[PDB]
RNA sequence: GGCUCAAACUAGGAGCCGAAGCUGCGGAUUUGAAACUUGUUUUCAAGUGGUAGGGGAGCGUUGUGUAAGCCUGUGAAGGU
RNA sequence: UGAAAUAGAACCUGAAACCGUGUGCGUACAAGCAGUAGGAGCCUCAAUUUAUUGGGGUGACUGCGUACCUUUUGUAUAAU
């Protein structure tokens, strides 16, 4: 009961070479290459699914400190008088405000100012 | 409208054919026709006698006005190549791969 | 002896056993037996008596599906297989005696 | 008109009409929901902020329909040690529209 | 008394053999076992 | 980079940033405990980094029976 | 002629490496395992009462990121 590799071989390779689609050289055109390059990839994206929330923080404390400093306040101080306020906005949201709501934003900083 | 003419089998590698194909392509049958009876390279007469072909077929299999057409599009692929054995210093062998080409070329308005 | 055992009692459970007091061949003929196969609404069955006759063996070879055998020389393979299974008293009770 | 809900551990700025994702909900197709602890209401010129909750606002929505997330491919591989690891993951996600805001 | 098709031999009855050097995922690859070079991990070793 | 009543040091004070740690939301799984009770259902508790290695559960391929079956020139295998 | 001629005799199918041609986008002020997480622009199909979404192609710019195996206390290793 002799079993041949090549359909299956066929079907493995395949599976690699397409993940591998769009790399540059031997990484989308043999295999030996291709694989290590869809298994680095797979680990860049395992490691940047924690970092892309890290970042996207970054991006809205960044935000948040820009509308509050054009108010008149520091993120360090604003933030602080959010908790005091009781305001639970998220920065998501509230780098959302200040990106396309000047006045709303105003408001929040009126807010924590009155509570500091 | 495309006629096509092959010359497969030329005993010439495809990368000296392709300097000369990449000079005749696109333009007219008279300036490529020129360029290849004034060409200095060896790919030239394969390339001139398969465009020969190809007009002589545009004129007699569908009966079109050479004085329009144009080398639509050339390209030189690789044909079989023949291993030879060639003997070196100290006993040891070489392989020499004597390379050949097909030309397809097809001419239309 | 307690795996056929076991296949008898479920071939009598979901009724394809069938128990006939005899079936003797009269002549070597396959058309014959498919009318006996005919009135006995088993187109396809097993056949195990007390002895096999050469007529009845010449008339079952033949047809696609329906086989005969003697009682002493019988397969669980050929039981569970076939379809139906017709068998005689006398053939029952000597697998009795012999199980 | 907008307003800022929850929903899921996340919070989402909104719109009237309009289709949000957000995770699974055990709230079959169709029915009303109905959020009380919406953390501000902005009319336009008018800003109402809650402390941390705005009183007599609520908001409405629907849920269209649940649908399994895109499949993401998960690698972790340790090098010259000898281990490989592969897995697919869906996250579950409902669909919500917003009938109506009230502040 | 079944088909024989349907035949099954129990729960227990049957256990899959184990494979040495198919991979990492079968918990034997690389070594069937074997540890790493000594006497005891070549071919023709044995326990006195 | 640049920094001198510092962006250095000493002694304090208040904020904030900061990890795959904790919490929030959704999902999977090991063991154990309760009950329609061999996944029949729902829950709760503690877990789920891993080399050598041990234990458990499966995928695919060739062939045999199932199979004189079923599919198939209204298109099998293979390839893309 | 043949059902079929990229079944034309190097002749059933006809993969990959490798090498051509054509179309779309990007690329000549910018330094590194070449990807990944974001992301403008452009091109192309579908909707949609008409530049707004969905699928596909490319990827300006930003963050992170020194292959695999083996053997080792320990490897991007300039150890195999």
């Amino acid at each position: 009961a002799r079993v041949k590799r090549g359909v299956q071989a066929n079907r493995r390779h395949k599976k690699i070479l397409k993940r591998a689609k769009g790399y540059y050289g031997a990484r989308s055109r043999v295999y030996r290459v291709a694989v290590q390059a869809v298994t680095k990839a797979g680990q860049y994206a395992y490691r940047d699914r924690r970092n892309k929330k890290r970042t996207f923080r970054r991006l809205w404390i960044a935000r948040i400190n820009a509308g509050a400093r054009l108010n008149g306040l520091s993120y360090s101080r604003f933030i602080n008088g959010m908790k005091k306020a009781n305001i639970t906005i998220d920065r998501r949201v509230l780098a959302d405000i200040a990106m396309h709501d000047a006045a709303t934003f105003g408001a929040l900083v009126e807010k924590a100012k009155a509570e500091l | 409208m495309e006629v096509t003419a092959k010359l497969r089998g030329a005993a010439i590698s495809a990368q000296k054919v392709r300097l000369v194909a990449d000079e005749v392509r696109g333009k007219s049958i008279e300036r490529a026709l020129d360029i290849l009876t004034y060409s200095n390279k060896k790919g030239a007469v394969f390339v001139k006698k398969c465009l020969n072909s190809a007009i002589a077929n545009a004129e007699h299999n569908h009966g079109l006005d050479i004085d329009g057409l144009k080398v639509a599009t050339i390209y030189v692929d690789e044909g079989i190549t023949l291993k030879r054995i060639l003997p070196r210093a100290k006993g040891r062998a070489d392989r020499i791969s004597k390379r050949t080409c097909h030309i397809t070329i097809k001419v239309g308005e | 002896r307690g795996a056929m055992q076991c296949i008898l009692a479920e071939l009598i459970r979901q009724e394809r056993l069938i128990l006939v007091e005899e079936l003797t061949i009269s002549a070597p003929k396959t058309k014959e037996l498919i009318a006996k196969l005919s009135e006995l609404n088993a187109p396809r069955a097993l056949i195990i008596t007390k002895e096999v006759d050469e007529n009845l063996y010449l008339a079952a070879r033949n047809i696609p599906h329906v086989n005969v055998l003697d009682t002493s020389e019988v397969d669980p393979v050929s039981l569970i297989a076939f379809d139906k299974v017709i068998m005689s008293v006398e053939a029952a009770k000597q697998f009795e005696e012999a199980l | 008109m907008y307003a800022v809900i929850k929903t899921g551990g996340k919070q989402h700025r909104v719109v009237v009409d309009e289709l949000l994702k957000v995770e699974l909900l055990k709230a079959e197709q169709g029915e009303t929901i109905t959020f009380n602890d919406v953390l501000m209401v902005v009319d336009g010129e008018t800003v109402k902020i809650g402390q941390p909750v705005v009183d007599g606002a609520s908001v409405e929505v629907e849920v269209i329909e649940h649908g399994r997330g895109e499949k993401i491919r998960i690698v972790k591989h340790n090098r010259r040690k000898h281990y490989h690891k592969e897995q697919g993951h869906r996250q579950w996600y409902t669909l919500l529209k917003i009938k109506a805001i009230n502040a | 008394g079944l088909r024989l098709n349907e035949l099954s031999p129990g729960v227990g009855a049957k256990k899959t053999a184990q494979r040495r050097g198919r991979g990492i995922g079968s918990g034997l690859g690389k070594t069937g076992g074997r540890g790493v070079k000594g006497q005891k991990s070549r071919s023709g070793s044995s326990i006195r």
